């Protein structure tokens, strides 16, 4: 009953961080407060827009 | 007493019975009607109140 609209793989070819888990955890505290503004914007979108496809940008 | 008493009194008896008779016929029709459609005061079978809904943000965005 419709189309499950999915984004093309083009916009999914975004640079991904290549670091082991401990690297994230070690600098997690020094990462959260210093990159909060985009992090909050994305996760606000996740809870507000409620749809994964909306917060791709 | 005079026949007027019995005449008028029986007229009231007929008036009361007629209204009662037509009301019962209406009652069976309405009861049938609103049982089916359901858009009536009675026969409103219980549902779940919307108040018991947690609108607080969950731990997962997809909600």
């Amino acid at each position: 009953p419709g189309i499950v609209e999915l984004p093309t793989l083009e916009d999914l070819k975004v640079q991904e961080v290549k670091v082991s888990s401990s690297v994230l955890k070690a600098a997690a505290h020094h990462y959260g407060a210093q990159c909060d503004k985009p992090n909050k914007e994305f996760m606000l979108c996740r809870w507000e827009e409620k749809d994964p496809r909306r917060c791709l940008e | 007493d005079g026949p007027e008493k019995n005449y008028e009194k029986t007229m009231a008896i007929l008036q009361i019975e007629a209204e009662k008779a037509e009301l019962r016929l209406k009652e069976l029709e309405v009861r049938r009607l609103m049982r089916a459609r359901g858009d009536g005061p009675w026969y409103q079978y219980p549902t779940i109140d919307k108040a018991l809904i947690d609108h607080s943000p969950k731990t997962t965005p997809d909600n």
